[PDB]
């Protein structure tokens, strides 16, 4: 109301709403899944199109060959971030000749998006991120929220009509965490996953986006014809 | 560069400039024109390091021409060759200086009076009815003590300046492949075409 | 962090006023008087020791301070102002005067140097003006003996005679009947205790008044010898004995 | 260093402060450019509020950028000042690099490209000034006049004005300005302009300068007498 | 006041959201892509009679491969322009080949939100970006000030967008030529300008593989808009 | 009024509403506590089980700075994370010049100075967190709490977060009724009852315990993560007292 | 943060005016009024101290008239303190122009050159402006004696007469009735005095409430002489020109 | 009325900032006392652990800034603890520069030059302490310097500061309109600390046990604070007599 004009301030209750504006933008955009078993981690992302003569916007970003994520809400924050990523990544494999955690990729990720809610001039990142990996810990699946909060999980759902997907994911647990050695099974509960968030609309050849990590796969995203197999 | 004289006489001042350019062992032209037109009524010659002579003049010029822009008005020879020490005196303490040498002539319209100045790399500048850069001085000058009036006409100042030239091409080692020569008076900037 | 103030804190108003300016003079105006008056011989300037505690040592508060050998200042207005400006006038009269040309600058110059750090806090960004007022009094060898106020926008203004603060009004009145062009050093401390006792409600003595002088070369004050030329400060600071002997021929 | 976005967007998707810039030239005194055949003319008002000037020394509303490439402005005198440095340093600059003179085109794209500048920078505030750039391109008898305003767009005009009551002088030249056969000669295209100026001045003494540029590097500005002779001739062909 | 990068309870940026309609008064312009190439036109939309049309610069290149159409405050463009051209011809110097569309897009879109208390205010203009590679054929990008491009078959944007869009929508398929996609522009032009569309108040540009980015004649488009009348009138 | 719009001004009472506004973030926190031992302590926090997805034991929230000093905090979890990396640069720093590790007190007011240097200008923001940390040096064992403003003390028990008065309670108890002293192992299962019952006023949903400790005898005053047997033991003895 | 307190003292009102600018100039129309005369055989300066006291040292005092070269003087209206920062900017300048072309400065050059620090104050870096407004007077071998004023806009003009501060609208009128193109100094001392006489605010106009210059050519010879009047000379021409 | 939020002049002349400043200075409810003896220089604050789950020994506001000066804060702890990091700085700085150790009295005028600043600057908030810098200075012997935060700051020959300060204040003044010197005249610091208990006492009309007080104090070229055990000697002492 009258605290929300900038990022450096409070409210009476103790409430930083430019920090709660900048979550809002991820409600608006795009539903997209993420899920994982002990051997596999997938992303599922709904693109979204401005009409029928435009594509559909990219969802799911490359970090790394072990590493990538999936983005809902303001799409150029995603690519900053993103690239702040592929740079650590980066950092990582050449001084150190290590591959890096996608646990310690969380931390950094929380920490860059810290010091824009905390200092006069900046603003939050508007945009919301499921990052997938597989390091020396096995497979992984972590989500990223703009006021800084990162939390591991089996499984979660970001974007707009992201509750259906999560509740579908809350009964799976028990089922696609087991799903070890087989990477289509889990595709499938993650395309089942996501088809809980649709309303009047449904997964099209040109609308699903796709994206895999593994024991022996590298991060690879999968658009247009080869999503058909799971329409 | 080489080879650059001026004269001052009654009422015009004559810069001669040789026209050789040599890389070392070939000479690769024999009729470049060592001199900038700073403003309608004021010339300056240049010799010294490759290319900062010429990227030296050319700066030069265009700051003389943006003064007359600016103000609609040609600065006096004394104002030009003022500037043009102060620039020599800052290069000389700079991290690489101009390793550049000028002599300015023009004629004043103020005082109908034409001026001879002479400026070396360190930013040293002397007024003379005669003078030169380089080696050039150590062949003519005796030449010029002895000749020089200071109410010679422009003619008499061309034909002093041939017998200095033809004493250079006697004595001096390297070809110069001759000079070209220019004329600062009322009316403004000519070149003598044949020389 | 870094200073994000870079703009003006000092505007003119519609009226054409600059309110920072007017507000700082208020404050002067709410301080405690201090005058000062020039001789023919001489220059005096003087104010009350206002002890805010009886348990302060008011003698360990120096009003009246030494800029140069030759140059001394008080102020009206708010204390604290007043200290860093003493810190940083005595400071510029070395580095663009003393290092530069071997000698103390004149009055008129070195008024001209703090009038300048004023007007500045006066037009540079995140700043409020200085709430003081200060009285300069000083003597240099081409212009002899002088008297300077300086006010929070930076202007500044030679005095025969003058007062500042408080009951500057009623003590410009006085000194306006008293000042001629005749007086002597004396005579002028005299007429400076005169116009102060009208202004101070309780304590009128050595111990609550602080007073002093440009006056001749003290010698006994410069700390060496041997030296000719170097014949002591003209400024000296009156002690309490001294004041109070003067009060006794009031 | 003071960095205020002083220059920003409202909810109608409006900059204030650049179209505030533009009724500072609204205010500035009237500015015309008419392009003949073989010439551009540019006309200025002078407002005679301000007598007891000394004209040979105040500063003359016509500016020269270059030998061959002129400078009018309607706005805020100081600020034309600024933009006028920045050109003639940027002419000097080009001649010294490319070994060329300007175009016209060009000079116009690099003042247009500093007022839009100063519209997206922070700490500073839009030039209240619109400007009229006419000249001759080096080797070329092609007239050229192109204007400019605070947002920094720029176009080609075959005649145009500019500043306080340029509406009703812009009227008489779209009435009277033929695109199929220009002013023809030197004369037609000072007495259009004149005429164009006439609509709006009051007294055509010394409230009216009129500058003439030719191809070559040939500019003149005309004198009072010069002007009178024209002010005398249209009135005398009004009775009728 | 309220910062220049801020937030409102949307989750929008406000700034980029004003700037948004700043374009929507701005001149239209169209772009359609085709297997054949892809065509740009613009309204010029002169203010004045006495204004030398052909010096409304609404349609430019960036590169042989690459044109660009702009709508809004167009001078906020030449800054994107300059960019874009830098871009295209660095990448030639690095790589010694042509840069891809959609990166010349990507790099236009990472000035967009460079802004703050960098430049004071984002872009008041939107840029419709056409070119062809080896990769991905004939491509038509739309470039906001939101930092977001999208990918388009067809696309209109400017005052007469929505209007034009909704025609767009009807008219595209799979197997337009370049003839029949040049009449299409300059039909929907037509019905969205204020004035009567000529060769003087409408530009007509195109990206062709083998020839390269080209805008038209006058005297090209003129023939093009009287084909155009004749078989309005054939049915 | 307008004085709580802005950082680093004095209301007219003398008060910096927008670090008492940063306070209002701790309490909405979980619980976090910290307790002093005989020679060395312990920390313990609640971690609320938003969802059946959170994979357990992975999203770790006590933070340990350079290999002896144990932190954890109340509040917004990023400005936590900012606090102890900075307090990691200090460590580092000080142990580069002086070789000595970071005395506890030395640590305390590195922390205490940057905080509170959130709090002298409008450009920033003060920090959403409180903070308990402590460990051993040569001097023993220290346990420190620091607020938004920068104020810390010293503390022979620490709590902050939702469930701090209750926690408090507890803790007063234990001072009581040990005069003498706490052992580290005691330490541990007590940390995990009182987390175990300050829970009750984030009852809703269920929850995941953590603890870690410094001992001069049980760790020889390293900072490690109480795991496995120890880890089950205090949270049977935990669920034995609250039934 | 910040923002909060920026006054923003350099945007245009929605008539397209500069307050800070407009509110600068309302300050100065109440400083004490300075004229400039401009004759064939010089000018004249003259300029009336504000409100003063019998105890101001006026012999040591200078707050209205000022030397930037022995060619050019100025007259000051409006704020001192900032006129002395411009007019120790304005020195400098003019020796910066000795020292590169060996010639003294133009007067126009000069006037040019403070005029648009003035100008940049009014554009960029979110300062209060200078609250002055000068009249410069000087001699140059090109267009001989001139007179400009500059306010705080950063616009300046060329004049034959010319005033600024309090009454300038009277002033004006009163300059622009006597004033002939043929006029000498002594005469436009004359002139200079009577309108100041008419237009004060104070009862009488004496010698401790003035301050005078003059630019002669009447220095031996070829040559110009800058005159700062003292208080015993400006008493004098008072009597002669018959105003006490 | 922003003039009420940063460090601007009212139309009054007034500077409001530094005002509630002053303010904050008694938040947190503690008052403090320093006198000078003949050898030595006493500085006594009250002492309050309101909370049972503080450890006492890390709850003081008294600070040890050099060797030879010591400094007692009234105000809340996190400004206090900056003003004392800072005065340590500087003391150490003004050693290594000059040769000599910072005397007490130019301490204080560094750390009220800085006040000075922020009451002049407008992005620098004032600190909301109360600093009473202490030493038996080598050239001026028992010194008491106190700053505040308008940049103010005097020697005293004997002080108070805090929510009673006035009583205090007028106690100290009536015993040295009898005394008529200017200190305590007593060899010993233990009967100059004595004194300076008796007449809080006196003033607040409250009894004190070991742990409600905290005591600093300075002799020739060191400064100390008493532990519970020296106090509790001191407070047996003034019992027995």
């Amino acid at each position: 109301n009258n605290y929300d004009g900038d990022t450096v301030t409070f409210s009476p209750t103790g409430r930083l709403f430019q920090v709660e504006y900048a979550l809002e933008a991820i409600k608006q955009g795009s539903v997209t899944v993420g899920l994982r078993s002990n051997t596999h981690a997938v992303l599922v992302a709904l693109k979204r199109n401005a009409d029928e003569l435009s594509s559909y916007q990219k969802k799911i970003i490359k970090c790394d060959e072990h590493m990538g994520l999936s983005l809902a809400g303001l799409a150029p924050d995603a690519r900053v971030l993103s690239n702040y990523l592929r740079q650590q990544c980066n950092y990582s494999s050449l001084v150190f000749n290590r591959k890096l955690a996608v646990e310690r990729a969380g931390h950094l990720l929380c920490d860059k998006a810290q010091k824009n809610t905390q200092s006069y001039g900046g603003r939050p990142y508007g945009v919301g991120l499921l990052i997938i990996g597989y390091d020396k810990s096995g497979a992984h699946l972590l989500e990223f929220q703009p006021s800084g909060n990162v939390t591991e999980l089996y499984g979660t759902a970001i974007g707009a009509r992201s509750q259906g997907a999560k509740t579908y994911l809350e009964r799976t647990l028990d089922t696609f965490i087991k799903i070890d050695g087989n990477p289509d099974e889990l595709i499938k509960a993650g395309v089942e996953a996501i088809s809980q968030s649709l309303r009047d609309e449904s997964l099209t050849v040109d609308n699903l986006s796709i994206a895999i990590v593994g024991k022996d796969t590298p991060f690879t995203i999968y658009d247009g014809e080869a999503v058909a197999k799971y329409i | 560069m080489d080879i650059i004289l001026g004269i001052r006489v009654q009422d015009s001042v004559i810069l001669a400039s040789s026209k050789a350019v040599t890389r070392g062992i070939s000479v690769l032209k024999d009729s470049d024109d060592k001199t900038r037109q700073l403003s309608p009524h004021t010339l300056m010659s240049f010799a010294g390091e490759a290319g900062d002579t010429v990227q030296f003049a050319e700066y030069i010029q265009a700051n003389i021409q943006l003064y007359s822009i600016r103000e609609d008005y040609e600065l006096s020879p004394q104002a030009v060759s003022s500037f043009v020490r102060q620039e020599l005196a800052k290069s000389i303490r700079s991290r690489r200086p101009y390793q550049v040498n000028v002599l300015i002539g023009g004629y004043d319209k103020k005082k109908n009076k034409p001026e001879l100045y002479q400026i070396d790399y360190l930013g040293t500048k002397v007024e003379l009815p005669y003078g030169a850069h380089g080696y050039s001085g150590f062949y003519t000058f005796s030449l010029l003590d002895h000749h020089y009036r200071p109410d010679m006409t422009t003619e008499e100042g061309l034909d002093l300046l041939k017998l200095c030239v033809q004493e250079l091409e006697k004595r001096m080692p390297m070809d110069f492949k001759g000079v070209i020569v220019k004329i600062v008076d009322k009316d403004g900037i000519r070149q003598v075409d044949d020389f | 962090m870094t200073d994000r103030y870079s703009f003006s804190l000092t505007t003119f108003s519609p009226s054409g006023k600059l309110g920072q300016i007017d507000y700082a003079l208020t404050a002067v105006k709410q301080g405690v008087t201090s005058l000062g008056i020039k001789a023919t011989n001489g220059v005096v300037i003087a104010t009350e020791k206002k002890s805010s505690s009886p348990l302060a040592m008011s003698e360990t508060l120096s009003k009246v301070s030494l800029l140069t050998p030759d140059i001394g200042a008080v102020y009206s207005g708010m204390g604290p102002d007043y200290r860093v400006l003493v810190d940083k006038s005595r400071k510029v009269a070395h580095t663009s005067y003393k290092r530069i040309y071997g000698e103390y600058p004149p009055t008129k110059l070195l008024v001209s140097e703090v009038a300048k750090i004023m007007q500045e806090a006066t037009q540079s960004g995140g700043v409020r003006p200085f709430g003081v007022s200060l009285l300069i009094a000083g003597h240099d060898e081409f212009n002899g003996f002088s008297l300077y106020q300086v006010d929070p926008s930076g202007s500044y203004f030679p005095w025969k005679a003058t007062a500042i603060g408080k009951g500057s009004v009623a003590a410009k009145t006085f000194l306006e009947k008293r000042w001629n062009d005749e007086l002597e050093l004396e005579d002028a401390i005299h007429i400076a205790l005169l116009t102060l006792k009208e202004s101070v409600e309780g304590e009128f003595n050595g111990d609550t008044i602080e007073l002093a002088i440009i006056g001749d070369e003290n010698p006994d004050l410069l700390g060496y010898t041997g030296i000719p030329t170097d014949k002591g400060p003209r400024f000296r600071k009156l002690t309490s004995q001294e004041i109070n002997d003067r009060l006794e021929a009031l | 260093g003071y960095d205020r976005a002083l220059s920003i967007f409202s909810p109608d998707g409006h900059i204030f402060q650049v179209e505030y810039a533009l009724e500072a030239v609204k205010r500035g005194t009237c500015a015309v450019g008419v392009k003949g055949k073989n010439c551009v003319v540019l006309g200025c008002e002078r407002r005679s509020t301000l007598k007891l000037q000394d004209t040979r020394i105040t500063p003359s509303k016509v500016s020269k950028i270059d030998s061959h490439v002129v400078l009018s402005f309607s706005g805020l005198n100081a600020d034309s000042r600024i933009l006028i440095e920045k050109a003639r340093v940027e002419a000097q600059s080009h001649r010294l690099t490319l070994e060329d003179p300007v175009t016209v085109e060009y000079l116009t794209r690099y003042v247009a490209g500093v007022q839009q500048r100063y519209t997206q920078s922070g700490g500073v505030r839009p030039f209240g000034v619109s400007t009229l750039i006419a000249g001759f391109d080096p080797r070329d008898d092609e007239p050229k006049l192109y204007q400019t305003e605070p947002s920094g767009i720029y176009s080609s005009w075959s005649a145009q004005t500019i500043g306080r009551n340029s509406k009703t002088v812009r009227e008489f030249l779209e009435k009277n300005y033929d695109r199929k056969e220009p002013p023809a000669t030197v004369e037609e295209c000072v007495k259009l302009t004149v005429r164009s100026l006439l609509e709006v001045v009051q007294t055509g003494a010394k409230n009216i300068e009129i500058t003439v540029v030719k191809p070559d590097s040939d500019i003149v500005a005309l004198s009072s007498e010069e002007i009178n002779q024209y002010v005398t001739q249209i009135e005398q062909e009004k009775q009728e | 006041d309220r910062g220049v990068s801020t937030f409102s309870p949307e989750g929008r940026l406000f700034q980029v959201e004003y700037s948004l309609e700043a374009i929507k008064l701005g001149s239209t312009a169209i772009g359609i892509a085709t297997k054949e190439g892809v065509v740009l036109g613009v309204e010029k939309r002169a203010t004045s009679p006495l204004l030398e049309s052909d010096s409304i610069e609404k349609i430019v290149e960036i590169d042989r491969h690459i044109g660009c159409a702009m709508s809004g405050l167009t001078a906020d463009a030449r800054s994107m322009i300059e960019h874009a051209r830098t871009a295209a011809v660095t990448h030639n110097l690095y790589y010694d080949e042509d840069i891809n569309v959609e990166s010349l897009t990507q790099s236009v879109c990472d000035l967009a939100l460079r802004f703050g208390e960098l430049m004071s205010r984002p872009f008041g203009v939107a840029l419709l970006i056409a070119g062809h590679d080896a990769d991905d054929g004939y491509q038509l990008f739309h470039a906001e000030p939101s930092g977001t491009f999208y990918r388009y078959n067809a696309k209109a944007i400017g005052s007469g967008s929505e209007g034009a869009q909704a025609e767009l929508l009807n008219e595209w398929h799979s197997s337009l030529t370049l003839k029949e996609a040049e009449l299409l522009v300059l039909k929907i032009l037509k019905q969205v300008m204020e004035e009567k569309l000529d060769e003087n108040n409408a530009q007509l540009s195109c990206i062709t593989k083998q020839d390269g980015f080209k805008i038209y004649d006058n005297e090209k488009t003129a023939e093009l808009i009287k084909e155009l009348k004749e078989k309005e009138a054939a049915e | 009024t307008g004085y709580d719009l802005s950082n680093s001004v004095f209301s007219p009472d003398g008060r910096n509403f927008q670090v008492e506004y940063a306070v209002k973030a701790v309490e909405n926190g979980t619980t976090s506590i910290g307790i002093k031992c005989n020679d060395g302590v312990v920390f313990a926090v609640e971690k609320l089980i938003t969802s059946k997805l959170l994979v357990p034991q992975k999203n770790v929230k006590i933070q340990v700075v350079d290999r002896h000093i144990g932190c954890v905090y109340s509040g917004l979890i990023p400005d936590g994370r900012h606090l102890v990396n900075r307090g990691r640069e200090e460590a580092a720093s000080f142990k580069k010049l002086y070789k000595t590790p970071i005395p506890i007190p030395a640590f305390a007011d590195r922390l205490g100075q940057y905080v509170q240097a959130h709090t002298l200008y409008n450009s920033v923001r003060p920090f959403g967190v409180s903070t308990i940390f402590g460990g051993v040096d040569k001097n023993g064992a220290h346990l420190y709490m620091l607020e938004p403003s920068g104020s810390y003390w010293g503390y022979k028990g620490a709590a902050t977060g939702k469930g701090r008065q209750s926690a408090k309670a507890e803790l007063e108890k234990l001072v009581d009724h040990h005069p003498e002293g706490l052992s580290a192992r005691e330490a541990v299962k007590q940390a995990a009852k009182i987390i175990y019952l300050a829970h009750e006023d984030n009852k809703e949903k269920d929850f995941e315990l953590e603890i870690s400790w410094c001992s001069l005898s049980e760790t020889n005053g390293l900072h490690k993560f109480v795991k496995g047997d120890l880890l089950q033991e205090a949270i049977d003895f935990a669920q034995k007292e609250i039934n | 943060g910040s923002r909060r307190y920026d006054s923003r003292t350099t945007i245009f009102s929605p008539e397209g005016r500069l307050y800070q600018v407009e509110y600068a100039l309302e300050s100065i129309s109440h400083a004490g009024t300075a004229i400039g005369i401009m004759a064939s055989d010089g000018i004249v300066l003259a300029a009336e101290r504000k409100v003063t006291s019998t105890l101001l040292e006026q012999d040591t005092s200078t707050e209205k008239l000022y030397k930037l070269n022995d060619k050019i003087a100025v007259a000051v209206a409006g704020l001192t303190a900032d006129a002395e920062i411009l007019i120790n900017t304005a020195r400098i300048h003019a020796q910066n122009y000795l020292k590169t072309y060996n010639e003294d400065i133009p007067v126009e050059i000069l006037v040019r050159r403070l005029s648009d620090i003035k100008q940049g104050y009014t554009q960029h870096g979110g300062l209060r402006p200078f609250g002055v407004s000068f009249i410069y007077a000087g001699y140059d071998d090109r267009y001989g004696y001139q007179l400009y004023t500059s306010n705080p806009s950063g616009n300046y003009t060329g004049w034959k007469a010319i005033s600024v501060g309090a009454n300038t609208s009277a002033a004006q009128t009163l300059l622009q009735m006597d004033y002939k193109d043929d006029m000498k100094v002594d005469d436009a001392i004359e002139l200079a005095l009577k309108t100041l006489s008419k237009t004060t605010d104070s009862s009488a106009l004496t010698y401790d409430r003035l301050e005078f210059a003059t630019i002669r050519k009447g220095a031996n010879d070829g040559e110009v002489y800058q005159k700062i009047f003292k208080p015993q000379e400006i008493k004098d021409i008072l009597v002669k020109t018959g105003i006490t | 009325g922003y003039d009420r939020h940063i460090t601007i002049f009212s139309p009054e002349g007034r500077l409001y900032q530094v005002e509630y400043a002053f303010k904050a200075t008694n938040q947190t409810n503690i008052n403090s006392l320093a006198v000078r003896g003949k050898d030595c220089t006493v500085v006594i604050s009250q002492k309050k652990v309101p909370d049972k789950l503080l450890d006492p020994t890390t709850v003081s506001y008294i600070f040890c800034i050099s060797r030879t000066i010591g400094m007692v804060v009234n105000g809340p702890i996190p400004d206090a603890r900056n003003a004392a990091l800072r005065a340590k700085a500087e003391a150490a700085e003004f050693r290594y520069k000059y040769g000599y150790d910072m005397p007490c009295d130019v301490l204080a005028k560094r750390m009220a030059n800085l006040s000075q600043i922020y009451t002049q600057r407008a992005y620098m908030r004032p600190l909301g302490v109360i600093l009473t810098f202490v030493s038996v200075d080598e050239e001026l012997g028992p010194s008491i310097y106190k700053t505040d935060p308008a940049g103010y700051y005097v020697g005293y020959k004997a002080t108070a500061t805090g929510p009673k300060q006035q009583e205090i204040t007028t106690n100290l003044e009536n015993h040295f309109k009898k005394s008529k010197i200017d200190h305590i005249n007593e060899e010993s610091w233990e009967k100059v600390v004595e004194f300076a208990i008796t007449h809080m006492i006196d003033a607040l009309g409250t009894e004190f046990s070991k742990n409600d007080l905290e005591v600093g104090v300075a002799t020739k070229d060191k400064f100390f604070t008493l532990s519970a055990e020296n106090i509790e000697e001191r407070l047996v002492a003034i019992a027995e007599q």
